[PDB]
RNA sequence: GUGGAAGUCUGUUAGAGUUGGUGUCCUACAAUACCCUCUCGUGAUCUAUGUGUAGGGGUGAAAGGCCCAUCGAGUCCGGCA
RNA sequence: GUCGGGUGAGAACCCCGACGGCCUAAUGGAUAAGGGUUCCUCAGCACUGCUGAUCAGCUGAGGGUUAGCCGGUCCUAAGUCAUACCGCAACUCGACUAUGACGAAAUGGGAAACGGGUUAAUAUUCCCGUGCCACUAUGCAGUGAAAGUUGACGCCCUGGGGUCGAUCACGCUGGGCAUCGCCCAGUCGAACCGUCCAACUCCGUGGAAGCCGUAAUGGCAGGAAGCGGACGAACGGCGGCAUAGGGAAACGUGAUUCAACCUGGGGCCCAUGAAAAGACGAGCAUAGUGUCCGUACCGAGAACCGACACAGGUGUCCAUGGCGGCGAAAGCCAAGGCCUGUCGGGAGCAACCAACGUUAGGGAAUUCGGCAAGUUAGUCCCGUACCUUCGGAAGAAGGGAUGCCUGCUCCGGAACGGAGCAGGUCGCAGUGACUCGGAAGCUCGGACUGUCUAGUAACAACAUAGGUGACCGCAAAUCCGCAAGGACUCGUACGGUCACUGAAUCCUGCCCAGUGCAGGUAUCUGAACACCUCGUACAAGAGGACGAAGGACCUGUCAACGGCGGGGGUCUUAAGGUAGCGUAGUACCUUGCCGCAUCAGUAGCGGCUUGCAUGAAUGGAUUAACCAGAGCUUCACUGUCCCAACGUUGGGCCCGGUGAACUGUACAUUCCAGUGCGGAGUCUGGAGACACCCAGGGGGAAGCGAAGACCCUAUGGAGCUUUACUGCAGGCUGUCGCUGAGGACUCUCACUCCGGGAGGAGGACACCGAUAGCCGGGCA
RNA sequence: CGAGUGGCUUGCUACCUCGAUGUCGGUUCCCUCCAUCCUGCCCGUGCAGAAGCGGGCAAGGGUGAGGUUGUUCGCCUAUUA
RNA sequence: ACGACCGUAUAGUACGAGAGGAACUACGGUUGGUGGCCACUGGUGUACCGGUUGUUCGAGAGAGCACGUGCCGGGUAGCCA
């Protein structure tokens, strides 16, 4: 997490920053098969190791709270 | 005085420019003849160094392999459609007059074939709101209403990567980094840190502007610096 | 550093040379242009009137 | 315990920089040098070569800094006795 | 450097030997740029060489550079040019679009060479031997042949394969030493051809419901382990090459750690890490062809740049030579190089100076200030406060240990790897030299790393993430160009432009009167064309009607410029200072008052605080971490001081050689007084005064150096500013031309944009040309 | 209230120097003046003594060390004839 | 080329109600200044001797280098306070 920083940056900066990349290296659950096996390849790019199937997502989620308004309408 | 920093940009010299070279693909809509037959497949996500966000691949039937504006939920192997008569999910293009109202789109034309213009940075999207024979109103990001000829073409979904703005930078080395693949200058000298010969807000013995920083709409280069035409400035009221 | 003595040291590029044309060495090779007559810019030869007082 | 992150630490590794000595020098070794001391040293890093921007114009993390010992407007010749 | 010797007319510095030293990422080896013959040989010393010279990078004359397989050449990169097109008054000018070409010699890509020998000087170029590549021809094979692969790629961590090197063991060959038995060198052998294959991927078998596996992550019924197989690596192994070569000889075998080279796994990005030629894909024999350019030497404390044989500057590779140790560190020493960071001889060698060692007792009394110097130090064990953003503070502080010798234990496969034990034992001192933090506390500032005044400023200044406001839907906002055109932009509001503020935390009050910006606007004001009236046989010209932007007027807006008082229990001019902070880096009075601290404190810190003249993104308060930033206190330390001394090296002094510059109206041995344009070696009066020379420290020559920067003067200059004067771009707006049909409207045909086209949007507007009004330090 | 001396302060003047007479404070080293702070010799006393106060001659010698401040000045401390 | 101070005896005396408290003179010492000297104490003493770390000469012995002594201990003459 934010630990890398040492006594740098402030709160706010670094509270976000392992807030942001703990939700960022979670098991993510994937759109094809039904494993949680999804990792960030980088910059919005998401792939499984299990059955290797890449995604477009979020920078930093799978998925944003946008992605899944299109899903329904 | 000298030109002023923004003066200096116009010039197009290096400094200014976008490192193009470096750059992957102009993200277009394909040209299809008619009929709508046209599809495709997803044959990989990549970085677009240009949008810092990712962009797709594609295989299209009649061999064509051109990179795509990646909607979010798009994957390998899927397979895209571009028509009029194109299904109606994600990573799909047609014009308008095709889609449902009520649905979130992405690089909209402004003119039909002219590839996309509107809703294309990292997650957002426009929204299809009114339809008709005459025209479609779309509500573009800013909010803003805007009146489209049905037969523009766009993208169904919202543009992927969204909420790269949510985390900080952080440090100076990581906007430097972004910096280094934009058309932009940077660092930043605020105005009123330079001298009086370098722009109209520099000079004094200690830092502030010289008039008021609102500046009229008929100002000339070289002055139009600070809030520019502001129909308002701060925060209460 | 010194703008001076010290900064004379790196100065081991080649860019006026010996030109085809007139045979002064002021063909800058990275130019590839005559600081002197004019060769690679202009067909005509170089030449200013001021390069002489105004009345001769 | 493993792992080995960092505009992270120590560091005359290489390299870069230049705080104090207001030392030595000051018809110098040198039109910006010598020594000790000191700062950085995986990064917004340092560096070679190639290449682009030209004078009321460039370039400037901004000191009116820099653009060949020349800069609050380069240099050369001319206007010019 | 020194002693001998060689050559020579001549020898400190040219050469040989010995002895003594210097250089270890360089003072060695190979090179890029640059130089340009400086390279080698012979002959010389008038020039050059910090002295001399028989020497030389000097002078003169000769000689020297050999390539199918090393570079160029070829490809394409940022980008550059040429031609066409268009612009421009015009071009040697100019942007776009086409096409073509150029653009990489260490250091991008890339068909192919190794070993030995040879010259005064070349050498993967010559010679000897061996090997390899491309093209073409002939012949056999082959119909395949273009899909694909490769060329071809970021940063961090890491496993395995593995050569050289280094080391260890033992054997052989040669050498050294001479109380031992030790110590050193060598023990060789290529390209290439052939062969072997770990890793990765995949196939079959198998059938795990908890096992498999890693340094670590990890893997699996969507099929784990195990077993069998396909593909598949080294500049590596192995065989040939090789009764080649090389060595005086022997002409080794194993091992460990393993640069090169090969091959995997993981992690990071608001950063995504070239292209093209070419190669492979796609056999073999024989033969022919392989031209053109570079090739010497230096590569630096003398061959380069810096006027110089300049203590400066100048890129790459050798980063694996030994001991040491964490180490590419110190220190010492190999190989290799050097005694050319090129003037010497003499004096116990004084004064004085530069670098430096040691100083009793005291210990910052020195000083603006602890400036300078010193103290501390490596490693292990114990132990560690306030504060804190929970990262840190921290190596806090403080305490202890530390060698050698003998015999052992533990970890590991092992190391010539690490951790420990017991006993013995020497010194004042065991990180014994070297290497190697002094520590603690208060306050100010900026949050942090970073930037800067090349050459007196490194800071508190800039930057920064973070906060905030403004503009714009892309035929945009902003910006460049005279134009043709262009940056932003392979970009599209989670964007990018224009500004302010400057991490976190708590916060950010009141004011729209002035100024700015923006919106609205009945009425008022508001130019030109057209129109109407008067005038003129026309025309000048006077007047009227209409009225755009703009202004008046009204509104919005301060995280827009900025403001936040006097008086009384409202007045100027809108409000009348809120939270905080406060004698401030802001406080005139001022050394404010009180306290802490000291013998004594214009300092410092805390409290008070009526603040000459604090205060909220002109940001306020506060704040952990950081700092060659500013002030202060304590412990420790010490030649900073009391108060100086002795010593070390290089100068200084004498001698040989070489050999400048600054400065000079004249005269000049001056001193005390006086006088003078009031600051005299020179006048006047006195006094003193034999001439010359050496050394000194600098009192005077208002010493030398610079036509004073300060100040004023000049109808001098320049940079900068603005509601100074006058103008100019540019923006907005009206009108006319392009421009067409039927105070509001439709259409399509010019013209514009979108579309590959069909066609779609827009449309007499827009764009452009002309003109008129407003704004107009952006510019002159 | 009146008369003076000095040339340390301050002011005034604009004579001298703008082809430059290097600033304040400090330091170090040298000479001097007396309007004498101490020391020697004296006079008066509201001089018992002791300790003082005031005055005369007199420049031989001495007149030191520290805390704040760049300070001169001054404020403060402990020594001192 | 000497300036000045303190102390003892004078004396708990003269003087004085008391408290308190002199002098002349003779002595001892201190301080500042001055000139000289080194038996004594102290400093130096890269003369010298010893101890010892790293490395090199194979070990030993004996040596070089570690800035003009590697460091530590002792230190004669001389020069000094
Ligand atoms: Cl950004
Ligand atoms: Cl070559
Ligand atoms: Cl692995
Ligand atoms: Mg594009
Ligand atoms: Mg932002
Ligand atoms: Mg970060
Ligand atoms: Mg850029
Ligand atoms: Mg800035
Ligand atoms: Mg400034
Ligand atoms: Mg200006
Ligand atoms: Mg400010
Ligand atoms: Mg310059
Ligand atoms: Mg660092
Ligand atoms: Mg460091
Ligand atoms: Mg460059
Ligand atoms: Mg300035
Ligand atoms: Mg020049
Ligand atoms: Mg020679
Ligand atoms: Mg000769
Ligand atoms: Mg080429
Ligand atoms: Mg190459
Ligand atoms: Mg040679
Ligand atoms: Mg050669
Ligand atoms: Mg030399
Ligand atoms: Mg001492
Ligand atoms: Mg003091
Ligand atoms: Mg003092
Ligand atoms: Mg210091
Ligand atoms: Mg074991
Ligand atoms: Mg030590
Ligand atoms: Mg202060
Ligand atoms: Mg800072
Ligand atoms: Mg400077
Ligand atoms: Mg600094
Ligand atoms: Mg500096
Ligand atoms: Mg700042
Ligand atoms: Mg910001
Ligand atoms: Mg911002
Ligand atoms: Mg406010
Ligand atoms: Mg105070
Ligand atoms: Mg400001
Ligand atoms: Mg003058
Ligand atoms: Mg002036
Ligand atoms: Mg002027
Ligand atoms: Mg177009
Ligand atoms: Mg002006
Ligand atoms: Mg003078
Ligand atoms: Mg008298
Ligand atoms: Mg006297
Ligand atoms: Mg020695
Ligand atoms: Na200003
Ligand atoms: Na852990
Ligand atoms: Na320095
Ligand atoms: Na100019
Ligand atoms: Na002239
Ligand atoms: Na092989
Ligand atoms: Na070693
Ligand atoms: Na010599
Ligand atoms: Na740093
Ligand atoms: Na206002
Ligand atoms: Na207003
Ligand atoms: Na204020
Ligand atoms: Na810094
Ligand atoms: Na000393
Ligand atoms: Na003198
Ligand atoms: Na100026
Ligand atoms: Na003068
Ligand atoms: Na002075
Ligand atoms: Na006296
Ligand atoms: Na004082």
């Amino acid at each position: 997490r934010t630990g890398r920083f040492g006594p740098r940056y402030g709160l706010k900066i670094r509270v976000r920053v392992a807030d942001v990349e703990i939700k960022h290296k979670k098991k993510h659950k994937c759109p094809v098969c039904g494993f949680k096996k999804l990792k960030r390849a980088g910059t919005g790019i998401w792939m499984c190791g299990h059955c290797g199937y890449k995604i477009a997502g979020g920078c930093y989620q799978p998925e944003t709270v946008a992605g899944k308004a299109v899903m329904k309408a | 005085g000298r030109r002023i920093q923004g003066q200096r940009r116009g010039r197009g010299t290096s400094t200014f420019r976008a490192p193009s070279h470096r750059y992957k693909a102009d993200l277009e809509h394909r040209k299809v003849e008619d009929g709508d037959v046209i599809a495709g497949t997803v044959v990989d996500i990549e970085h677009d160094p240009a949008r810092s966000a990712p962009v797709a691949a594609v295989e299209f039937e009649d061999g064509d392999r051109r990179l795509i504006l990646a909607p979010e939920g798009v994957g390998v192997g899927d397979e895209l459609q571009v028509g009029v008569d194109a299904e109606i999910a994600p990573g799909n293009t047609l014009p308008l007059a095709e889609i449902p109202e009520g649905v979130p789109v992405c690089n909209v034309e402004s003119s039909p074939g002219d590839g996309g213009k509107f809703a294309r940075a990292s997650g957002v999207n426009a929204q299809l709101l009114t339809h008709d024979r005459n025209v479609a109103v779309v509500k573009l990001p800013s909010g803003e209403m805007k009146r489209l000829d049905p037969q523009c073409r766009a993208t169904i979904g919202v543009v992927g990567g969204g909420g790269r703005t949510d985390k900080p930078f952080v440090k100076a080395g990581n906007k430097h980094h972004k910096m280094k693949a934009r058309g932009t200058k940077w660092p930043n000298v605020r105005g009123v840190a330079m001298n009086a010969v370098d722009h109209p807000f520099g000079g004094g013995g200690r830092q502030h502007p010289g008039k008021p920083k609102s500046i009229s709409r008929n100002a000339p280069p070289g002055r139009k610096v600070g809030d520019i035409a502001s129909k308002r400035t701060g925060r209460g009221g | 550093t010194g703008a001076g003595t010290p900064s004379q040291g790196k100065k081991n590029t080649t860019t006026h040379t010996k030109c085809r044309r007139c045979g002064e060495k002021s063909y800058h090779t990275k130019k590839k242009v005559c600081s002197s007559c004019g060769f690679g810019k202009s067909a005509k030869r170089r030449d200013y009137e001021w390069q002489s007082k105004a009345g001769e």
